[PDB]
């Protein structure tokens, strides 16, 4: 019934922006992080994009506290699958499991649904198709080429609908990063300190980007935008 | 290979309460086992509290356990796991 | 090693009171047969609370439920019937008998229906070749011989 | 068919077999014994230590994984017949800056060792290692002491054990070696 | 408000559901009385069969729990029969656990502790009944204990329950104020019954026939309920006394 | 929960492979219970501590495995204190006896307690004995432990209706000495109007050194 | 039936139901405690349902362990159920593990935990009683605690709960000093209950108990000199009438 | 429990801590300070024989509590038992973050099941471990937690954070953090004056005599000393 | 010999206690553990010795947090007995020995235990090991009641030197603690 | 689950479901119990052999109910279980009074918890046991007492008025055959107020003489004799 599942989607609209796009050969998850307060401990500020297994990663929008329980459940199932089936989990199975636990907390009454929507990304073991998925608080889940959740998600969905094409995905990681940074900049009207980005490449190459690597993408974007305003 | 006494004491409380509920069926009819089962449901169903290790105090007023203690009370031997197990 | 027998006024019989007028006589494990007699005593007290004083056939019936997991002599009296004796040999098998023993045809060889107390008391003392209990309409009596 | 062997040196551990699991990028577990029950135990331990290394972004110390493997083994023997098993845990501790080697026997008896073994490797190898070993060894002296010790076994067990595997843990992590 | 449908405190600190369970104890329009003798304890109850179709040998509120203990219940007959079967079982359970006969005080505590579960839980209603337990306890002697829907229990010198309990209680108190004894001074249960009937008649103003009373007596040996002929011997004795 | 079985099979494997299992201490000496005109008395030979308290007026003498006799008597002494407090009535020997009988029956004689139970309560003096399987016995004079045949020969030869305290304590002391081929005797005396009296012992540079702290 | 959790927070952050349970406590008959240099006093009034009641049959002042005792204000049925669980926890947690009875503070953390669990569970109301736990411990010495329906416990020098509590605590603050003895504290406790007792004031309407010296007379056995027996003693009705005669 | 755009019962639990004393944690280059104010005192309360606000969780970890002290002791015993289970399993003291995340995991669970109200408490976790050294954390009734350099919880939190933001320097020593904790409290507390009976204090210091951490919970005489040294008297 | 089954000895003096044990029997494993001022020696299996250290460390650290004081020797003696009686069926293969001074009376007290926990108290000395029958004879020969601390050290160390067989160095390698009201000193021999 | 009057609201609503029920009566005789039930016809489709309203419990107890049909069948099934389980166990037919407590405790059990609902039925039952003839009425509260005669369903008030006149005129008690005739008079008179629908009459009896202490339906001559009695009295 409406009386929590529509309203858990409203709590997902309050949470910070999370974006993902497929490249030809990689997937990049990007997220907005709220500005760190004057007395906050920066050296232990958690990564916002969370690794489930060496090939699989989850980003979220919604309640932080609810997200940490889904992330733990996803971590224990990926390892219990390896231990019992002797194979790394598929991104589809891990999504199926996360969507399943969100659905069990929606149907049952007594418990409330999880106030979190997740982007799940990775590559299946021994394979080269990048995979990207959404889960809703409803337990519905879907494959996407490019998607955004959280605050202002429709201004990114507009930007992606204008810039990104399923049949000409960005062919190189660096184009894929520039496209998600350009999209993130639309919602993060501050600089290169409020964006967090992580790249997955085949055979368990998962890389988080530092603020300096992010600032040189934002520096390129700013001076290309200024070339296209130094021109009339 | 297991100890001769192990199986018997694994399920002593359930065996002794099943034997007693059969006597209340025999003497008083299906009403007495049914009423006492239904009270024990309310007390195990409500009070769900994933840190309260001791078991209920009112559950000691239904089992007839006010001055009767034993080694299971002396030697008693995840919140979302408990939520799902309850539901 | 244990005996029960009927006579004119009732019955003559490790002896234990499962009810005022119903007594059990035990052989095998003293631990297990006392646990059974204590549960039979609890059940007959619970029947008495709801229906008034039990028949001896009800007491034998209650013993079947508890001996089903792992024989015993059951005997007693009531205000209608003469005194009675029952047995549950090797479990599942059940009989209602004028006399019983456990541990011989020598018993039936000398046994007689509707004996006096004195004949029956001498008969049991001879047949045990120590404590004895006598149940009647008038009351409960204790004896010993050695 | 069975041998574990391991030796600790100035800034490495060398482990030798023939199996083994890399528990963490700076830790190895080598094991021998009841070939069904020991392979399951190594994978159960590997899954749990990989889980801790996912859930904390962090290497668990060789002490903590060793004591964890010693505490899992004790639980396994409760309500079971004890299976024949022996475990060497070798790793490099980056807070102390040391190579560390622990043996855990089939009852959960844990000992910290400069060197150790299990299998048919009776006191012949230990007599060799007792006269040869020094704490201050380089990795090269370490590998050649292993080669002397492998040669004592290869004399004493003519039903040839089909070539050992050797792996080294140090400051850089696991290496598999080509002798 | 919502506070009234389940056992939960109102803003007054009151449990409204327990106060509504107390009003069920007035529902039957029956008055009951219990008094202690020198060596017995005696319970008198009104019996009210209004319509001719009833079978009066089936209309009873005196329940015998063990050999030596029984009770009178004030409040609805279905809940009274529920209270009686628990008291029967828990007196037989006590005899099995401890090997001596359930004392009256401990049965009242046990039933009052059960009544506290239903006076706190929100998925179990209180029983609509007041239970008066009577025995000759082998340590304390003549005993009256009363349990009520709140899970409260206490022992009495004498007690009355019903719609008109304050009149009977005023007469009892004024009697013990006259004699300065804790009990009825008579050495047999017939004379204690004749006292209790005289106090029920004096307090309630109606004369009784055999059909209007129910009577129970506890002694060392047993608890027993009087037949309508034995109540006629007692009413003939009150008519022989004056 | 309860008494754990956990290292069974592993301990059997250790014993089969010749790691010897350490041996539980046994109070396998004599114990007696000499009842008298107004109360009951109990006494124990103490060699190789052995009278246990269920309540102020209810006492035990144990034989069999030492740890078991203390564990069962201190567990029942805790269920009887709670029943005393719950009911406000002084604890009864027949309640102690029932709780012990039902406990020893639960553990099927794997709990190795052989146990005389004696005391005084509002019903009088009582003397019982429980064997480890849950069997109960009753009488005027009781003995258990290794010398119990010699003790019962002394007890039956001298017991009399209405022994005084002095005669009961002397009899219990003599019956225990007949369990010897001296040793001290622990006795306690439970007289109906009075506090229980416990009469203890009534039968009267080569090596180099380093430096450290902890 | 679901979402039936009681004790929910109001918009002001107050628990609501606990405030109503503290209103049930505030209507309970007065009880008080006082700590001296060599003991503690705990005291309360008995209120009759009728003068036909035997006021011997409902004790308010209750022994938890030989060294720890309690008294309440609020609902009697709730206190009677707490005290027998409190006695059971002293044996299961402490006596059966350590051979000793628990300190006052620990037995005060176990009682408080039962009352807390009813404040975070579904389908139970809070306990309508503010219990009191004054005991004795070798290392901590004499102590007096108040435990509320919220499951929160405080150590006090002298306190009062129930109907007359604010006028009683006014007087205890005027009377208490760090040099008090137990025979002084009993005189203060009796003077203070004389202010709330609108009924008759006798050794039959007062309950009074003390934790003080050891009582080898109340132990019930002799010849084991390791044991020295109860610190808890309840004053008999004539011991109260003897003190009220000199008052 | 029917969340609309927000979770009401967790909003109301955060209103609850804002009435409930005040507690401050200040990290320093050498150690950590915890400081707290006990709520208004009656004379007859026994203040030498309690800890109200500051609790030890192991030898290296402490908490300061604001909110319901009855709820606090359920979580505190759980954290004590978790810290000793980790020490039994891994033979190493628990990392501070693993303890904070476990208690934050339980506090989120009491926010998701309809039978349970959320815990009305917000803690300040000071501790030490070899992964990060000194760490200062805070947890809320909602089950979310963050690391800080200088944090306050309870009443007047925004006024305390305003004062901490202007006085705090990254390379402060523990003795500068004592003065800052006291300065913050005396400018913050709803009282006429500040006295040693209203305070609780603790510190975690390394020491130049050892390689290992010392934890101190301050006795009432030592609090009088820091009040006369700091000119508060 | 292997790590299991070595000897422990405890001995009471005037206001002091010693506890002492065999060190390595080859060419590092200690069997004496301390929980503040209460010392537990454990002969037995090396797995149960280490299981019991970890179990008693846990139980004692929680005691210090709950009660705000260290566990006294008698309270620890009851804790080891009740905690070894869990596992009545398949027990720990150990002989624990406990030594310490009670903080209130400052009086030496010691006890021994078996696989289930039955307590031997003594006003003298206590021994545990597989070979205690030789060593008990040595302790009984050497023990004087009411010794001073340094004499008590020589008494227990001469007992270990007389029962430790001559097959290795400095008599043999041993640990001795002298436990005293406000001091503890550990000596390695 | 309670009200200011001290009464269960749900049992107060369950008795409104019984006030609408199809009529039944029972008469106690010197040696037995006689039952009569309204069997209203709304359609000819109703199969006669399949249509019955008096139920048999243990083959010696008679049972007739008014109110909700699912709940009335659930009591009759539980009554058969309780009467059968007594016979397996004490080797004798269950007593009628003893069978009234086991059933009354089951109805009362459903009035205790908000997670179950009261039974929507009144049951009139009785028979002959070891002692004699016993007749009982069990209501949605679990309230039950013995009766000389009882009535329930729509006609209950007109039926009670005639039942009282039976006991006023025949205080010596009446035999089973004259009670069968008078039962037909009470039930046809009780159809004065629903006269605009058709109803069949079904009778059964359990008498120490007339049926040897076992329950039998009344058919053939006695049934038609009773129909002819009721129709001449009412016209």
């Amino acid at each position: 019934h409406i009386f929590q599942v529509e309203y858990a989607l409203e709590a997902v609209k309050r949470g910070t922006c999370a974006v993902g796009v497929k490249g030809k050969n990689c997937v990049v998850l990007g997220c907005e992080r709220r500005s760190t307060l004057k007395l906050q401990d920066t050296r232990i500020t958690p990564s916002k994009v969370s690794k489930i297994d060496s090939h699989v990663v989850l980003s979220f929008s919604g309640l932080n506290a609810d997200s940490r329980i889904l992330i733990e459940k996803a971590r224990v199932e990926a390892q219990s699958h390896r231990l019992t089936l002797e194979d790394p989990v598929t991104v589809e199975y891990l999504t199926r499991y996360v969507a399943g636990v969100q659905q069990r907390y929606t149907q049952s009454g007594g418990v409330r649904p999880f106030g979190v929507s997740t982007l799940i990304a990775g590559f299946d073991p021994r394979d080269d198709e990048p995979k990207l998925y959404q889960t809703e608080p409803s337990g519905i889940y879907s494959s996407w080429s490019a998607q955004t959740i959280g605050r202002n998600s429709k201004t990114v969905r507009e930007f992606l609908e204008k810039n990104y094409d399923r049949k000409e995905p960005p062919a190189t990681v660096e184009e894929c990063v520039k496209l998600t940074v350009r999209s993130l900049l639309e919602v993060v009207q501050t600089g290169a300190k409020n964006i967090e980005i992580t790249v997955v490449k085949p055979d368990s190459d998962i890389v988080a980007l530092s603020s300096e690597e992010i600032n040189q993408y934002v520096t390129q974007i700013e001076q290309e935008k200024q070339e296209q305003q130094e021109q009339d | 290979d297991r100890h001769p006494l192990e199986s018997t004491l694994k399920n002593w409380e359930t065996t002794q309460r099943q034997r007693q509920m059969e006597q209340y069926r025999q003497i008083f009819g299906i009403a007495e086992p049914m009423k006492r089962t239904m009270e024990m449901e309310i007390v195990n169903r409500t009070d769900f509290n994933p840190l309260s290790t001791n078991g209920s105090i009112h559950r000691d007023i239904l089992l007839n356990k006010e001055c009767s203690i034993d080694w299971e009370d002396v030697y008693p031997g995840d919140v979302h796991s408990k939520i799902e197990k309850q539901l | 090693s244990i005996m029960a027998v009927t006579f004119k006024d009732g019955v003559i019989l490790k002896l234990t009171r499962v009810h005022d007028k119903i007594w059990c006589c035990r052989s095998g494990s003293a631990a297990d047969t006392q646990a059974i007699a204590d549960i039979v005593q609890y059940h007959l007290e619970l029947y008495t609370s709801q229906y008034g004083t039990p028949s001896t056939e009800t007491a034998a019936s209650v013993f079947k439920e508890l001996c089903y997991e792992n024989g015993i002599i059951v005997a007693g009296y009531d205000d209608k019937n003469k005194g009675e004796v029952y047995t549950i040999p090797l479990g599942g098998s059940v009989h209602k008998l004028p006399y019983a023993i456990a541990g011989y045809g020598y018993c039936d060889k000398n046994f007689r229906e509707n004996m006096s107390k004195e004949e029956t008391v001498d008969f049991i003392k001879h047949s045990l070749s120590i404590r004895m209990v006598v149940l009647t309409a008038a009351g409960v009596e204790r004896l010993i011989f050695y | 068919m069975d041998i574990i062997l391991g030796i600790r040196v100035q800034d490495s551990v060398i482990l030798a077999s023939s199996k083994t699991r890399q528990l963490s990028p700076h830790t190895l577990m080598s094991f021998a014994g009841e070939a069904g029950d020991t392979v399951q135990f190594a994978e159960y331990i590997q899954a749990n230590i990989q889980l801790y290394s996912i859930r904390e972004d962090y290497e668990l110390s060789p002490q903590a994984v060793s004591s964890f493997v010693r505490q899992e083994l004790a639980k396994s023997i409760r309500s079971r017949r004890p299976y024949q098993v022996n475990v060497l845990i070798g790793g490099y501790d980056k807070k102390k800056n040391k190579p560390e080697l622990y043996q855990i026997d089939y009852l959960g008896t844990k000992v910290e060792l400069p060197y150790g073994a299990h299998g048919y490797s009776g006191f012949y190898t230990f007599s060799l290692l007792d006269h040869h070993y020094r704490p201050d060894m380089t990795t090269e002296e370490g590998l050649d002491l292993l080669k002397l010790c492998v040669q004592e076994l290869e004399k004493r067990m003519p039903m040839d054990f089909k070539g050992v595997i050797v792996k080294i843990v140090d400051k850089d992590g696991i290496r598999q070696v080509d002798d | 408000g919502y506070d009234r449908h389940i056992t939960i405190f109102s803003p007054e600190g009151r449990l409204y559901q327990v106060e509504y369970a107390f009003k069920a104890t007035n529902q039957t329009n029956i008055n009951s009385l219990a008094v202690r003798g020198k060596d017995c304890t005696v319970v008198i109850s009104q019996k009210k069969v209004p319509d001719k179709l009833l079978d009066p040998t089936t209309v009873s509120y005196i329940f015998c729990i063990s050999r030596t203990i029984g009770m009178v219940v004030n409040g609805p007959i279905p809940d009274a029969r529920n209270a009686a079967l628990r008291a029967k079982a828990e007196a037989a359970e006590f005899r099995y656990k401890y090997g001596y006969d359930m004392p009256c005080d401990v049965l009242a505590k046990r039933m009052a502790n059960l009544s506290q579960i239903y006076t706190q839980r929100a998925y179990m209603r209180p029983l609509g009944v007041i239970l008066t337990f009577v025995s000759v306890d082998e340590e304390l002697g003549p005993s009256i204990y009363k349990t009520d829907p709140a899970g409260y229990y206490v022992g009495y010198k004498a007690t009355a329950t019903g719609p008109k309990q304050q009149e009977i209680t005023t007469n009892l108190e004024n009697h013990f104020k006259k004699s300065k004894i804790d009990h009825i001074n008579e050495e047999s249960w017939e004379k204690v019954v004749e006292f209790a009937i005289t106090h029920m008649i004096d307090a309630l103003g109606t004369e009784f026939s055999k059909n209007d009373l129910e009577v129970g007596v506890a002694t060392k040996d047993k608890f027993f309920t009087l037949s309508a002929e034995n109540i006629e011997e007692r009413l003939v004795a009150i008519a022989e006394q004056d | 929960a309860g008494l754990s079985f956990d290292n069974y099979q592993r301990n059997n494997f250790l014993a089969e492979n010749s790691h010897t299992q350490p041996k539980a201490t046994s109070t396998g000496t004599t114990i007696v219970g000499v009842k008298f005109n107004n109360g009951v008395v109990i006494a124990a030979d103490t060699r190789s501590a052995k009278l246990h308290r269920i309540s102020p007026k209810i006492w035990c003498a144990g034989a069999g495995t030492a740890a078991d006799t203390e564990a069962v008597t201190q567990l029942i002494g805790s269920n009887i204190e709670l029943h005393s407090l719950y009911t406000s009535r002084e604890p009864r020997v027949v309640s102690a006896l029932q709780m012990l009988k039902q406990h020893l029956f639960k553990y099927q004689g794997h709990i190795g307690a052989y146990l005389i139970v004696a005391g005084v309560d509002p019903t009088g003096s009582h003397l019982f004995s429980i064997h480890a399987h849950g069997s109960t016995d009753v009488g005027y004079y009781l003995s258990l432990g290794s010398g119990s045949l010699a003790a019962m020969a002394v007890l039956e030869s001298h017991w009399k209706q209405d022994l005084t305290k002095e005669e009961a304590i002397k009899l219990a002391s003599d019956a225990i000495q007949a369990g010897i081929w001296g040793s001290n005797v622990d006795v306690c005396v439970m007289e109906i109007g009075k506090d229980a009296e416990y009469l203890r012992n009534y039968l009267t540079t080569t090596a180099v050194l380093k430096e450290s702290i902890v | 039936r679901y979402s039936f959790s009681l004790t929910t927070f109001s918009p002001s952050g107050k628990l609501g139901q606990i405030d109503y349970a503290l209103t049930a406590v505030k209507q309970g008959v007065t009880s008080l405690g006082i700590k001296a240099t060599n003991g503690v006093v705990i005291a309360t009034e008995k209120k009759s349902s009728s003068p036909l009641a035997m006021s011997e049959t409902l004790s308010k002042v209750s022994l938890l362990t030989p060294d720890i005792g309690a008294v309440y204000s609020g609902m009697g049925p709730d206190y009677r159920v707490l005290v027998d669980k409190s006695r059971k926890v002293a044996h299961t947690s402490y006596k059966r593990i350590y051979g000793e009875y628990p300190p006052t503070k620990l037995l005060v953390s176990e009682v408080a935990k039962i009352m807390q669990e009813a404040t975070q569970s579904g389908g139970v109301r809070p306990f309508g009683v503010s219990l009191l736990i004054a005991g004795h411990d070798e290392f901590n010495g004499f102590s007096l605690y108040q435990v509320d329906p919220s499951g929160s416990y405080f150590p006090w020098k002298a306190t009062a709960i129930g109907k007359g509590s604010v006028a009683a605590k006014t007087f205890l603050e005027k009377r208490w000093n760090d040099e008090l003895e137990l025979e002084d504290a009993i005189h203060i406790a009796l003077l203070t209950l004389k202010e709330s007792v609108e009924g008759e004031f006798n050794g039959d309407t007062i309950e009074l108990a003390i934790i003080g010296d050891e009582n080898p007379d109340l132990l019930g056995y002799t010849g084991i000199p390791t044991d020295k027996g109860p610190r808890f003693r309840k004053l008999t009705s004539q011991e109260i009438n003897d003190r009220l005669e000199a008052l | 429990f029917s969340p609309e755009g927000r979770l009401y019962q967790v909003e109301y639990a955060l209103e609850s801590i804002s009435h409930a004393g005040t507690a401050i944690g200040i990290m320093a280059s050498d150690g950590i300070v915890l400081a707290a104010e006990r709520k208004v005192t009656s004379t007859l309360l026994e203040q030498d024989t309690s800890t109200e606000k500051l609790y030890k969780l192991n030898d290296k970890i402490a908490v300061a509590v604001a909110g319901l002290t009855a709820d606090a002791e359920i979580l505190i015993n759980t954290a004590r038992i978790h810290a000793q289970n980790y020490l039994k399993t891994y033979n190493e003291d628990i990392p501070v973050e693993i303890l904070v995340r476990r208690l934050s995991d339980i506090k989120q669970g009491y926010t998701q099941h309809g039978g349970l109200r959320p815990f009305g408490v917000s803690f300040i976790y000071a501790g030490y471990d070899d992964r990060y050294g000194y760490q200062l954390y805070t947890s809320n009734p909602s089950g979310n937690y963050t690391g800080w350099k200088a944090i306050s919880v309870g009443a007047n939190t925004s006024a305390a954070q305003t004062l901490l933001q202007m006085d705090y320097k990254d390379d402060m020593k523990v003795d500068d953090a004592i003065e800052l904790a006291l300065k913050t409290l005396s400018k913050t507390t709803d009282s006429s004056a500040l006295t040693y009976d209203r305070l609780e204090f603790a510190t975690i210091r390394k020491g130049a005599n050892d390689g290992e951490v010392y934890q101190k919970i301050f006795k009432p005489q030592e609090i009088k000393d820091i009040l006369v040294k700091t000119g508060i008297t | 010999s292997s790590i299991n089954g070595g000897i422990v000895v405890a001995m009471t003096g005037k206001d002091c206690v010693a506890i002492a044990c065999d060190l390595r029997l080859g060419s590092k494993f200690e069997k004496i553990f301390h929980y503040g001022h209460v010392f537990l020696g454990i002969t037995g299996l090396a797995t149960d010795v280490t299981t019991l250290n970890e179990m008693f460390r846990y139980k004692t650290n929680l005691y210090k947090l709950k009660e705000e004081r260290a566990i006294e020797p008698e309270t620890f003696t009851q804790l080891v007995s009740s905690s070894l009686y869990e596992r009545r069926f398949g027990p720990y293969f150990v002989g624990p020995v406990v030594a310490g001074i009670n903080s209130k009376s400052g009086k030496p007290f010691i006890a021994g235990f078996d696989l289930i926990g039955c307590i031997d108290e003594a006003k003298d000395f206590i021994v545990s090991g597989t070979a205690s029958d030789q060593l008990f004879g040595m302790c009984e020969s050497l023990y004087e009641p009411n010794l001073e601390p340094e004499d008590l050290f020589e008494t227990i160390s001469q007992a270990l030197l007389n029962a430790a067989d001559r097959d290795a160095l400095s008599g043999w390698g041993a640990v001795v603690y002298i436990i005293k009201k406000d001091e503890v000193v550990k000596r390695y021999l | 689950v309670f009200s200011p009057d001290g009464r269960n609201f749900q049992v107060e609503y369950a008795v409104k479901a019984v006030e609408n029920g199809t009529t039944s009566i029972g008469i106690k005789c010197n040696d037995g119990v006689v039952f009569a039930v309204e069997k209203l016809i709304t359609s000819k489709l109703l199969v006669p052999q399949k249509n019955v309203k008096i139920q048999v419990v243990d083959r010696h107890i008679g049972c007739v109910y008014s109110g909700l049909i699912p709940d009335g069948r659930h009591l009759v099934n539980r009554g058969r279980e309780e009467a059968a389980s007594f016979k397996k166990l004490y080797k004798t037919p269950i007593p009628i009074p003893a069978f009234a407590d086991r059933l009354g405790q089951y109805v009362q059990a459903h009035t205790l918890y908000n997670s179950v609902r009261p039974f929507g039925v009144s049951t009139i039952f009785g028979g002959v046991d070891k002692n004699g003839a016993h007749l009982y009425m069990l209501e949605p509260s679990g309230s039950y007492w013995g009766y000389k005669g009882a009535a329930t369903g729509k006609g209950r008030q007109s039926a009670k008025a005639e039942l009282e006149k039976l006991v006023d005129h025949h205080p010596e008690g009446l035999s089973a055959r004259e009670a069968v005739k008078q039962a037909a008079k009470i039930i046809y008179l009780a159809h004065e107020d629903n006269k605009e629908k058709d109803f069949e009459l079904e009778i059964s009896w359990c008498s120490l003489s007339e049926t040897n202490g076992l329950h039998k339906f009344v058919k053939g001559d006695l049934l038609q004799e009773a129909i002819d009695f009721a129709q001449k009295e009412i016209n």
